[PDB]
This record gives structure tokens, sequence and C-alpha cells, in this order.
């Protein structure tokens, strides 16, 4: 998979298994599992009050309050509705499922629930999109990671994420990928504009408690009305929410391929050395 | 700290991945990866798990051979997809505990450390022994009374079944014995038996059908005469029927499952059946393994006999094992007491609740403790000292 | 600046300092080690010679009666090439257990270091060894370039693919 | 003696078309016999037998290959053609003078459902055009700007296979442009000027350049042809419209490769003058003095090259070339 | 021109028997092997595993039929044949730290080592034990190669001190007095009679002539130096374009052959007239090597003929090949070679 998967495979497979077992009229088996997702998301699914008839799925994020401040409850109610229930103790957002009352179509519910984090983060993006659509200019900072902060802000829409590159080499690889993505307007002319900032954030994010350093990076994603439309909302959101993760995964992949090339070259050289011996 | 680390035991036939602390694995996939028959992102087009077993545009490759790694790059890509595609957890923001084979080389551990620390930049890394965590998983059958790191662990899988003596977390390599009969060999025995007994089964589904027979109806018997006489005289309550669907014609194919269900599971108690180059039974192997080790820990090794791996989940295996072992033991004791001009040798074969995946269970139980944060080699120590920092893993929990 | 006569003088000097022989320690009882590495006897250490084709890329040879230590600092064109060179030199250093003609750490002020022992000089052809060094240099250059191009290509592809979505 | 008789008998029976109306198995046996004979036996005998009666058996094999409709027989004929091309230069000129090239092109355009056949056709065409001695105007009617855009699309987009045909198509491209004419009369350059959206071909050509090895030179015959990569790069960087294929970063990368290959090259070689000329063309058509990068070390290297008073004629020619290309400002 | 492939590893020392019927060698091992010649093929006959390390020096007393050996084991073994088994006797070297050669008198052997002391050693029949007196005067480094003169009273040795000295290891309790030599009149145990003038290169090679008039040596500075006491101890050196030589021996009274890191046996002649050394050339003219041995020569003894007219030269190297040469075939091959 080149692009990062948006849906959580663990939750999807577990829910699919439970639904398949329930649709057969088999006995309700209890379920308990702790999972995690990118950018430090903490998922935990278990049966409430020991009742095998009820299955609760809890989700916890460090920036849940900042997300709820931008109207997350409304989007969650719009997406889940009856499925949405009182949050579990310590959790940020918990959904409930009754085995005694379910619908026929299982694929929709599973595909929707698997995109939990995506739907949780899509709130601000939807709000900004509607704001840009209305034309009300002159109007956000979410700390998705511990040492990172994503900043979102007439004719265009700017989304500058300020992430951190721990490894010294990863900064170089990321710099290469960003240098290629900036002039990426040669491949697809209809694509969004891409800007990169090495040590200091852009002019917009200036003196706003901006964390500057050699190990930090501010990537600016400049989208337009063509990509900010409601018709292509879900896809663009799915990509943008996974921009950072995809970047790090790609850089790491480059490190791996490099490891392979190094092993091969080592094999060739070692072969020359083995060919330098008598017998 | 706040989040949970990831645990991944790569077996020969099946890889078990998930989050530590969980009751079961978050994903138990197959030990196989899809590849091309090269530059760019050509290494990014790699599929692992069950979604690679039957690829047609790609080629299905196997990496973990007999517990040891054969091709490193492939295992690297597999761990990549296991981390990003299956687990999808931030590696820099999480630790990791990997499992090793009984005959895992030091240089191999070094290489694993290199691949995990340099490419993934993991915040924590810990390479554990399988039997060490296995005895710990067996310490989750017996409660608090006798939870010790002393005992003899027999790990049987798809690739290789081994008998390794464990003492206080430290294994005794000089006493470890290798066995030839593994899960794949019993599956194969079932395949041949089914191939010779009845027909009407597609060749493209023969192996899978055999595996199914080894899964659902396979059970070990006590005698080799009664399990056949009960099928010859009665055969109305014993002989089961198996129904499958031919992937080719999508038609309901049917077969009759019988004596094979006893024979396959019997292959362990008697290796002479399907191997001309092996005459030793498992009882003798365990006996020699317990005897060729330190005498002072022999009683402890004979006391805590822990079953680990999937090939040991078969019904009434440990019963027959303990039966033969205690039989030979009582015999030798009588022989020693007849020419004595001796105390009762206690022997117990433990059957854990998670004996199917004990290697991963023990790891999840070790990683859940606070000590696992103190014992695990830090990324700092890895970058400051070198790969040798992952060469020796401390054993705690006693 | 860059020529082939540099690796010819390098090959010649390598041929001249491949005249080592096995020698026991004169200080320690029944000990045997590389003379060039510990440098304990000033009587056995020859005058070390350095050869530079440029201000950035050069090769320093330090010979002895029972050892020959060759350090090689490769050319550094860009930052990426430097990080890659460091990574490859390190990766090769880790496998010093396999390469009995190389040492785990590079010489101070050099890119990589290989200690060709007298024992190593006795169980391998000198001519083949010199060939191994020359090939090591030319392969270092070519492989570095290829790795650079491949990496750049990968970055371009990933950027294009991410931009196309 | 027996091999020549078997080859002559096979050639005679195949020229009877009686072979086209015969069994596929017998024809397969005969083709395999001829191929094995051309592959395992003496070269002189095969050369004389193939060129016998002015390449009669060869021309007959070509016509029979043009009339046959069997894929496997076409593959075997392509292999045998590869061997015959590996035999000598005369058979290569004879086959290149035949319509075998055009038919191979048409078959390459028509049957896209045969991967192995297309590969063998690409390789055989690459070997046949690896000399570039003769250029029939009639062959330009089947293989030109259209086929060029097709192959360029095959390199840029790729097909839906082992993908070992992309590099083979690139090799065939380098071989075809080896016998091309200047930027004004070059079909490849015209196609390159048509669709300059191809970035992959640039990267592949770059990898081919950094490798140093030639993918066109497989056989070793007297009067060897020039370097394919250098000539192709010259034809591509012969005009701004054709040099427009290189990207912002890719141009600088290629500049680095050309400069490094120019500096590493010792005095006396042949490739140095060519790489110098390419460096001259890259600063002629492409915007070299735009970002003014990589020009410092290039200046130092050029100064060290012009101070090289070598008595040899090669270094003198190279010095004359750099003196010609010394547009300094 | 008769090279025999015996092993793959290098060779340490090469020794021969009295009638040259058997040959003895060590293969950088804790043991020493003795092989004979039965037909065209060679077969091993004896094996001695007394030493506790890599064997460095070994020499066989021909008339006495007794071979002494000393290496890294910091000990010496005066092996003598006892029935069907070669019994070894541990001759105490008395050294806190690579060369051994019997005298022409075959009564006492010199053991030059890294203890910076040429440890001469004679056999005391009064105590039935070997005693080793150490000559350390004016010695600063190890004794690479040691060779006797015909007097059997004066020994020559090259050191890592960039010089080849000719001292005296004469024990007056094992032999009679020594006659007056041209190398001096005063000959005492420990007295330095001669020395070199070189300040560079290690003296890996050293050998005296048959007449005892001239003593030659090979230095590791790609230079060979022969001295003649016939012309007031005159020293004549010569720089070889080839690599350094490892072993040096004289074929005639004015013609010597030597090999080394050049991996090719070379010939040379020194004219007494002008008083300078001259190069004869390459006697060994024909993996990828342009010579017989694929590595450097390590030792070169004489098979039969003496140092005045050698009829056959024996050459052992680091190539694992036994190089048997003949002066007749070499003179029949290279017509431009004057001996
Ligand atoms: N229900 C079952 N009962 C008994 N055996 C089974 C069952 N299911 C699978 N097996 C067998 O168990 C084998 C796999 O066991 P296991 O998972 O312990 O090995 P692994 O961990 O994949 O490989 P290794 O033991 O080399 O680490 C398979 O070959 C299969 O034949
Ligand atoms: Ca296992």
């Amino acid at each position: 998979m080149i692009l990062l998967e948006v849906n959580n495979r663990i939750i999807e497979e577990t829910l699919a298994l439970k639904f398949e077992n329930a649709a057969a009229g088999n006995k309700p088996e209890a379920v308990e599992v702790t999972f995690a997702d990118f950018d430090g998301v903490l998922y935990h699914i278990s049966n409430p009050n020991g009742d095998k008839t009820k299955v609760m799925v809890s989700i916890s994020l460090k920036f849940y309050k900042e997300l709820q401040a931008h109207g997350a409850d409304e989007l969650l109610k719009r997406v889940y509705g009856s499925y949405l229930v009182n949050p579990e103790s310590g959790y940020n957002v918990s959904l409930l499922y009754d085995l005694e009352n379910l619908p026929a179509s299982k694929d929709s519910i599973v595909h929707q629930a698997g995109m939990l984090k995506r739907n949780c983060f899509a709130s601000v993006f939807e709000k900004y999109f509607q704001f840009q659509e209305e034309g009300k200019e002159g109007e956000a900072v979410i700390h998705y990671r511990d040492d990172e902060t994503m900043y979102v802000e007439k004719d265009r829409v700017t989304v500058v994420f300020s992430t951190v590159f721990k490894d010294d080499d990863d900064v170089v690889i990321g710099k290469v990928f960003m240098q290629e993505f900036k002039e990426g307007r040669r491949a697809s002319h209809t694509a969004p504009q891409v800007l990169f900032s090495h040590r200091e954030p852009p002019l917009e994010l200036k003196d706003t408690d901006a964390a500057v350093g050699d190990n930090i990076g501010y990537i600016t994603f400049v989208l337009f009305p063509r990509h900010t439309n409601a018709s292509a909302r879900d896809n663009t959101i799915n990509l943008i929410h996974t921009f950072r993760d995809y970047l790090h995964y790609h850089i790491k992949c480059s490190k791996a391929y490099i490891h392979t090339r190094m092993r091969a070259k080592t094999s060739d050289f070692l072969k020359v050395l083995n060919r330098a011996r008598p017998d | 700290g706040r989040l949970p680390a990831c645990v991944v035991d790569c077996g020969t036939g099946y890889t078990k991945l998930g989050y530590a602390g969980n009751t079961e694995p978050q994903f138990i996939i197959p030990s196989c990866i899809a590849i091309k028959e090269m530059k760019g992102v050509d290494d990014l087009d790699f599929f692992i798990g069950d979604e690679a077993i039957e690829k047609p545009t790609y080629a299905t490759k196997w990496p973990i051979r007999h517990g040891i790694v054969e091709d490193w790059d492939l295992m690297e890509r597999f761990m990549e997809q296991v981390i990003f595609k299956y687990l999808r957890a931030e590696p820099e923001d999480h630790y990791f505990l990997l499992t090793e084979p009984p005959l895992n080389t030091p240089e191999n551990r070094e290489y694993t450390a290199e691949i995990m620390f340099e490419s993934f930049n993991v915040p924590g890394l810990y390479i554990a022994v399988q039997a060490v965590l296995a005895l710990a998983a067996s310490w989750t059958s017996r409660q608090v009374g006798e939870r010790t790191l002393t005992g003899t662990v027999i790990d049987s899988g798809d690739g290789v079944t081994h008998v390794i003596p464990v003492a206080e977390g430290y294994v005794i390599g000089s006493c470890i014995k290798h066995i030839p009969i593994a899960g794949r060999d019993i599956t194969y025995f079932i395949q041949q038996l089914l191939r010779d007994r009845e027909v009407g089964i597609p060749p493209e589904q023969s192996l899978e059908t055999a595996k199914a027979v080894k899964e659902r109806y396979s059970y070990v018997c006590p005698d080799l005469v009664k399990e056949f006489n009960k099928y010859d005289t009665d055969g109305s309550k014993w002989i089961k029927q198996y129904t499958g669907i031919n992937a080719i014609s999508k038609k309901e194919f049917s077969i009759d499952v019988g004596y094979e269900r006893f024979l396959g599971p019997e292959i362990f108690f008697h290796p002479e059946f399907a191997n001309p180059d092996f005459t030793q039974p498992i009882s003798e192997v365990v006996d020699e393994v317990i005897q060729n080790c330190p005498i002072d820990v022999r009683r402890p090794l004979y006391k805590n006999i822990v079953l680990s791996g999937g090939s040991t989940m078969f019904r009434d295996f440990g019963r027959r094992l303990q039966r033969d072992l205690k039989r030979t033991v009582d015999a030798r004791l009588k022989l020693s007491e007849e020419l004595s001009g001796p105390k009762p040798i206690d022997v117990q074969v433990i059957t854990h609740h998670m004996q199917r995946y004990a290697v991963w269970f023990g790891g999840s139980m070790l990683a859940s403790t606070p000590e696992f944060y103190q014992v695990c080699h830090t990324k700092k120590d890895y970058e400051e000292i070198g790969p040798s920092i992952c060469r020796h893993n401390p054993v705690f929990g006693v | 600046a860059t020529l082939r006569p540099y690796l010819s003088a390098v090959r010649a000097t390598l041929q001249a300092a491949l005249c080592l022989e096995n020698f026991s320690s004169q200080v320690v009882e029944r000990h045997n080690k590389p003379e060039v590495e510990v440098r304990s006897s000033k009587e056995l250490l020859l005058q070390p010679v350095t050869i530079s084709r440029n201000e950035k890329e050069k090769v320093l040879i330090e010979g002895s009666i029972n050892s020959v230590r060759v350090s090689i600092a490769v050319k550094q064109a860009d930052e990426i090439e430097k990080i890659l060179c460091h990574k490859f030199m390190r990766f090769m250093m880790m496998r010093a257990e396999n390469f009995f003609i190389l040492r785990r750490k590079p010489v101070e002020g050099y890119d990589i270091s290989f200690l060709i022992t007298n024992f190593h000089t006795e169980q391998m052809y000198k001519h083949k060894l010199v060939d191994f060094v020359i090939h090591f240099m030319e392969e270092i250059d070519k492989e570095i370039s290829e790795m650079k191009l491949s990496v750049n290509a990968r970055a371009r592809i990933v950027a294009e693919e991410f931009l196309k979505n | 003696c027996h091999d020549q008789q078997r080859l002559e008998v096979i050639f005679a029976d195949l020229a009877r078309s009686w072979a086209l109306y015969e069994d596929e198995g017998v024809i397969r046996c005969y083709l395999e016999e001829l191929l094995h004979i051309l592959t395992d036996a003496d070269p002189e005998v095969c050369k004389k037998m193939c060129k016998r009666n002015e390449f009669e058996s060869v021309l007959a094999l070509v016509a029979y290959y043009q009339m046959e409709h069997r894929a496997s027989l076409r593959l075997l004929l392509l292999k045998c053609f590869g061997a015959m091309c590996s035999l000598d230069a005369a058979i290569i000129s004879t086959l290149v003078s035949s319509v075998l090239p055009v038919e191979l092109a048409r078959d390459m355009q028509t049957d896209t459902q045969d991967h192995q056949k297309l590969c063998y056709s690409a390789l055989i065409l690459a070997m046949v055009f690896s000399m570039g001695e003769a250029v029939p105007y009639a062959h330009y009617e089947h293989l030109g700007t259209p086929f060029a855009q097709f192959l360029l699309n095959i390199v840029e987009d790729g097909l839906p296979t082992t993908e070992q045909l992309p590099d083979l198509c690139v090799n065939l491209l380098l071989a075809l442009n080896l016998h091309l004419p200047a930027a004004d009369q070059n079909v490849i350059m015209a196609a390159l000027s048509k669709h300059a959206n191809v970035k992959i071909f640039s990267e592949k050509l770059l990898l081919l350049l950094n490798r140093g090895d030639d993918p066109v030179r497989i056989f070793k015959h007297e009067p060897q042809p020039p370097h394919s990569v250098l000539k192709f790069l010259q034809d591509v960087f012969g005009s701004p419209a054709t040099a427009a294929i290189f990207y912002h970063t890719d141009m600088m990368a290629l500049i680095d490769i050309t400069v490094r290959h120019i500096a590493d090259l010792s005095p006396g070689d042949k490739l140095r003058m060519e790489y110098l000329s390419l460096m001259h063309a890259i600063v002629r058509t492409t915007p070299y003095l735009q970002h003014r990068h990589r020009l410092p070390d290039l200046q130092a290297i050029l100064r060290r090259i012009l101070n090289e008073e070598e008595t040899s004629p090669q270094c003198q020619m190279d010095r004359m070339i750099v003196r010609e290309m010394c547009k300094e400002f | 021109m008769a090279y025999h492939s015996f092993l793959v590893e290098p060779i340490s020392c090469h020794a021969w028997n009295k009638d040259r019927t058997q040959i003895a060698i060590c293969p950088n091992n804790h043991e020493v092997h003795i092989y004979e010649k039965s037909g065209n093929k060679w077969v091993q006959v004896h094996e001695l595993k007394e030493h506790n390390g890599q064997v460095t020096g070994i020499d066989w007393a021909p008339d006495s039929n007794r071979i002494v050996t000393c290496g890294t084991d910091r000990n010496a073994y005066v092996w003598t044949l006892k029935g069907r088994t070669w019994k070894p006797t541990l001759v105490i070297l008395r050294i806190n730290r690579r060369c051994v050669r019997w005298a022409p008198n075959e009564k006492k052997f010199a053991v030059g080592s890294g203890s910076r002391v040429i440890s001469i050693c004679y056999f005391e029949q009064e105590n039935d034990w070997w005693v080793c007196k150490h000559i350390k005067k004016p010695i600063r480094s190890t004794v690479l190669s040691l060779d006797w003169h015909p007097n059997s009273v004066l020994l020559a040795a090259g050191s890592c001190d960039f010089k080849c000295r000719i001292f005296s290891a004469y024990i007056k309790e094992v032999e009679e007095r020594p006659a007056p030599t041209p190398w001096g009149s005063k000959m005492p145990f420990g007295e330095l009679m001669f020395e070199s003038s070189s300040s560079c290169g290690w003296v890996h090679g050293v050998c005296f002539s048959a007449n005892g008039s001239r003593v030659a040596w090979v230095s590791h500075d790609s230079t060979v130096c022969l001295a003649d006491a016939d012309k007031k101890m005159a020293v004549a050196t010569l720089a070889s374009e080839t690599l350094p030589l490892l072993a040096v021996t004289f074929i005639t009274e004015s013609s010597l052959v030597a090999a080394g890191h050049d991996c090719f046996p070379v010939l040379f002649t020194y004219d007494s007239a002008a008083g300078k050394l001259s190069f004869g050339g390459r006697l060994d003219v024909p993996a990828g090597l342009d010579s017989l041995h694929k590595n450097s020569v390590s030792q070169i003894s004489v098979l039969s003929g003496g140092k005045a007219k050698c009829s056959q030269f024996c050459t052992t190297g680091m190539d694992g090949g036994m190089s048997i040469w003949d002066v007749r075939s070499l003179e029949s091959a290279l017509k431009d070679l004057k001996i």
C-alpha cells in the first residue's frame, strides 16, 4: 500500500467478526482489546457492565478538547447518531452497539466506524471549507502530536503543519521529499500548491508562539476551491489528515530500501573479497 | 508511559502481532509476503498477511524458515506493513518487543536490532527468548503457588518442533534437542492419508482440506488398536463427515474423515510412521533432554513441562506425553530400587490456556509490567553504545 | 585534478606496503598483534605516507612489519552524499567481523579505515588485495552515485504520486 | 559437416509457402533445430550458411517470419535472428537492410497481448539496429514519430508483467537514435518536442548515464559504433524544446553527473571529449547560467584540462573541443 | 623449475637431511611435519607435536642426523631419532622472548630471537643437558636470519636494527681454538667482529660465503649489501627496482641468488675488480602471477654443490609450493645469464 490506510483494520476486522458471529444467531461472545493509531491515538473496545449483549468502543486523543471546541459533537451526532452514547470513563469518544438490535447492511457501518479518527479530525476541515464557501474571511491550532502542531487558516485555503523530524537523516530525506513536492506542479497542473519551510514557519504563523529549530519543519499545503468542495471532501480530508504519517512512512521506506541496496552492495564487495582468496 | 507498546512474534507458519496487555492478538496473520517476479517505490508494493497467500499477479514468498530468518529484506518489508498497514501505530512514539528462536544467533539478534533501530527509530527495543516467555505463560495456568522460570519447554510449530530446557530464565543450549515432526509435517501426513483413502477432491484445494482435517476433527488417541477397532466395529459414531467447497467449480465437494484424525496426531508419539530417518519418540526426546541437563535442576525441568506453539494444542497430547514419561520414569525407578543394596520422581506436563500462542502471551505479560520499561534497551543506549546494547536481554518477573 | 594515475600511485603504494610478515610481540610474553595499530615499537613502524588527489578526497597509508593500516576519506560533494557515505561506511563497519581486512572504526580525520593484518596478508593474495582496494574506491564512487540517483528518483515518484491524489 | 547439412535442409524445407501450411509441431522441431545449430555449433559454418547465396536463407527466414501467423514460431525466429546477429556484422547489415525491422515494428504495435514475444521483438530490433550503418527511407514509414511517441509512452506510462520490457524499450530507443540525424531531422527529437511531459525517461537515462555501461553494445565487432547515451543526450540537449524534458532539479543533477564524469575522466580517453561536448550542449541549449550552479568546479576542471599539454592526439582533440566551447563571461 | 603443491597456507622453515633423502617443514602450526620422497609423489613419514606454538626456526644436523627446532613456544627442541620415533629433548633457551641454525661443527647451535640476544647453545655431556649462553653485546633487535661461516666459530646475523653484524659465539669448552681469519684476529665469545653501516631497512637476509671471505645480507629497503673482508671489510650495496628480498644465499664465490617480496628468484654477480655489485636478472621467467610462487619467498637453502658451485637450489616461500631449482637448467634457459 503506497498511500496510508485511513480505516483501522483492527476495529474493522473485530466488528466484522462480531457481526458475522451474531448474524448466525450464535452465542454472544465477550470482546476486550486495546489498540492504537497514528499520531498517538488510543483505542479500547470492551463489553460494558459484563453484558455480552452490549459492545462499547472507546477512543482517546490528547487534543480531544481542541477538537470538541470546533464542534465535534455535532459531526459525531451527524455521523453516528443512535450509535453515539455517553463517553467511557477516561475516554474521549465512545460508541455503543447492541447485539439485539442491528441493521442488515453491515459494510456501511464498519467502513464508517473504521474511519473514527478521520471523522474526528474532519470537523475543523469541514468548518474551514464551509467558511471558505461562504466567503466570510478574517476568521486554528491543533496539537495532534506531542512535539508537533498543525495550523489551519479569500480565494484559497492554507493548511500549514509544523511537525518534527527527530532523526538527523530523516530531516534530510524529508527535505528531499519536500523539495520534490514543491515543484510537484509539473506532474499534475490541477493539483494543490505545495510550500516548505525548513527552520522557521511561514509569514502567517509568525510570533504566534512558533516553535523554531533545525529539527522542526513547517510544510504549507495550499488547497483551492477545486479540492475544498463538498464533492471531493472525504478524499482530500483522508489524504490531508494522513499527510504527516504518509511522509514519515515514506521516509522510513526510503531508509529500508537504502538498507537493501547497502546489503546488496555489501554482498558484491564481499564477493570480490571472497574472490580474492586462494580457495 | 501513556500509550502501549507493540508485540510481534514471527513464527515459521504464522506471524502473531498485536498490542501488549490485550487478551488476544490484534492481528494473527500468515508468515508470507507478496513480491514481484528495481528502483523507485518498487519495495512499497509489498503485501503481507493473508492477503498474500493467493496472489496471482505477484509471487507468494516465505521468509521465516524453521524459526530462523532466511531473507532479511523481505522480513523488513513484512515488519513494515505490520507496523503501518496492520497496526498503524507511531513507531517513534512506541516501544517494541520482538521474539527470537531457540537457536537464534547473536549476529542475527544484532541484525534484528539494526533493522528495528536504524530504519524504524523505535523508542524501545527488546529481543526476548520464546521459551522464557513461554514458561511465564505457563505460569498463567498455575496461579501464584508455583510461578517460576525453571522448567522444560517444548515448542512445536509449522516449521520445527524443539525441546528446550529453561532454568531461571536462562536456557541450557547444551541440553536443547531438536525434533523433526512439525505442524507442516502432520498436515502433510494428513494430506497423504487423505490422498490415499478417498477421491473426488480437487488438487488445488487438497492441502487446505488436509489442514482443515488437522484443525477440526484431528484428535490424539490412547491406543492404536482401539481407535481402529472402534471404527471397524461401530464406525457410525466415530467416522465423521467433512464438507467443503471446491474453489474451482463453486460446488459442494464432500469427503469422509476417519482413521487419519487419529493417525496425524499420533505422528508425534511415533515418528517412525512417516520418517525413516527418525526413530526417537517424543517421550525419549524429553527424557534425554531432562537427563542431559544439570542434575540439580532436573527435577524442576521434569516438574514444569510447558507446551508452547500451535502444534501442541491437539487434544490429549500432554496426557499421553506425561503418561509415557512417568511410565519410563517409574520403570527406571523400579530398576534402580531392585538392585539397591529412592524418592518419588514427580513429573507434570502443564497445559496452558493460551498454549497455542504462549510465546506472544508471555511477551504481553512481560511488557505489561513496569520492569519492562527498565529492562528494555533504550534508543539512547542504542545510538550511544551500539548494536551490542541489544545483544543481552535481562530476565525479570520472578 | 581527478585522474586514474592517483589510484595507480595508490595501487603502487598499496603494493609496496603489502610486504608484511608475521611477528611476535617483543613486550608481551606469547602475544601476537598488529604493529601498526598499537604502535608500541618505533623500530618496526615505517614512515606513514599520505596521498591526496584533492583537498577533500584522499588516502593515508600507514605500514608496519606486521600490519598495514589504510585509511580512505572519500569525496564529499553534497550533504545527502555525505550522510549516505557515513551510513554506508557505518554499515560496512558493523560487518567488520566478516571483513577481516577492515576495522570497526574509521581513522580519525578519515571516512573509513581498513586494517590489513600480516595474518590477513598471509592468507590472501597481495595482488588480489590491491585489486580489492582499487575496486573498493571505484565501486565506492559508482555505488554512491547510483544510490543518489535512485533516492532522488524515489523522492520524485512519491511527490508526484502524493500530488496526483 | 552435419550441422551445415541440417541448417541447409531446414532452410530449404522452410523456403518450400509449404512450411506455413504444415504442422506447428514439425515447424517447431525444425526451428529449434536451426536455432540450436546456430547456437551450439561453429560460427564460420553458420555465417557461411546464413550468408549463402547473398543471405538467401536469411532473407527466406525473414519472409517466412513475415508470412507466419504463429506466435511461438515468431519467438523462435526472433531468437534465431538474435543468434544470426550475434554471429557477424554482415548478417546484421543484411537483416537490417531487410523489412524484418518494419514487420517487427508492426507486430510490436499490433499484438500487445504477448509480453514475451514483444520482449524478444524489442531485443531483436535493438540488436539489429545496434550498428546503425544503413538507413532506408522506407523503414521510416513504419517506425517513426508515431512509434517514437508509442515507445515514449511505454517508458513514461508503462503497460499493465515482469516490467523487464521498459528497459528493453529504452535500449531499443537508444539504439534507434544512434542512427538518427541532427536535431532538425531527428524523429525522436521531434516526438520529444511533441510531448515533453515525460519525466521517467529522464530518470532512466540518468541512471543509465551514472552507471557508465552501455546497454546497446552487446556484441564485439570491428569498427564499433559511438556511445549511445552521449549521442542521445546531445540530440536531446541540442535544442531548448527537446532539452525541456529535464526538470528543475533533474537538470542540476544531470549537470552534476556530466561534470563528475568529465572531471574523473583521465586525459587520453575518448569519452572525455564527448562528455565535454555534452557539457557544452547542456550550457548551450539548457539554462546553465540561470542558477549558475556547478560552474565553479567546472571552471577549475576546465582550467586544469586546458593546461594539459599532452603529446597525444586525443587530449589535443579534447583541448580543441573545450577551446571551441569556451564561451566565458 | 620443479614446484610441488604441498599446502595452501604459507611455509615457515625449510630443512633437509644429510643425503637429502628426507625433507622437513612446518605449516604455521603447533606441529612440525617430515616428508620423504618415494617416486614422483611425496608422502609424509614423521610428525612432531612437541612445540606449543607456531614453529619459526628449524635446522637439521646432517652428519649428526639430528634436527633442532625453536619457535614461539619460547623453547628449543633438539630432536634425535629414537628407533621408529623422533624423540625430542627440551633445550632450555633461557629467553624472555625466530631463528635457529646448527654450526658446521654440528656441535652447538645458534638461536637468534627477539630477546635481542643471540642465544648460542651447546650440549653438556657432563650434565647430560643442553646449555644456552646468550650473546647480547651490541644487539638492539631480533635476529631475523642467522648463518655461520666455514670456521664454525663466527656467526653472522641480521637484526631489525637495520644492520647485519658478524659476532662470535665460540664456546671454548665444546671445540678447539679458532684460527686467524681475515675478519679479525681477536675472536671472543660476545666480541663484535663486524657490523653494517645501513640506517634504513630491516636485515631479513644474511649468509656468509664458503671461503669465509665475504658475508652478504639482504635488507628490506629494496637493497642488498655484500661485504668483503678481502678488501679491508669493504661494503658494497645495491638497490633493486623490485621489492625487498627476504632470503639471501650465495651460489658461487662471486654469484649469489636471492628472492623475496618480488616473489621471483633473482640472480646477481659481484665483480671483485671494480668492487661493486651487479644484477644478473630474473632466473625465474615464465592465479595471475608471472612466477612460480604466488607469494613471497621465505627461505632458500642449498640442495647439493656447496656455496661455491651449487648444483641445485631449494626454495620455500609463502605460496605453499616447494620450488626445486637447478643451476644447469637455469643456465640452459637464460643464455644472457653469466654466473
Ligand atoms: N487447531 C489446531 N490444532 C492443532 N494444530 C494446529 C491447529 N491449527 C494449526 N495447527 C498447526 O500448528 C502449526 C503452526 O504452529 P505455531 O503457530 O506454533 O508455529 P509458528 O509459531 O507459526 O512457527 P514456529 O513454531 O517456527 O515459530 C501449523 O503447521 C498447523 O499445522
Ligand atoms: Ca513459535
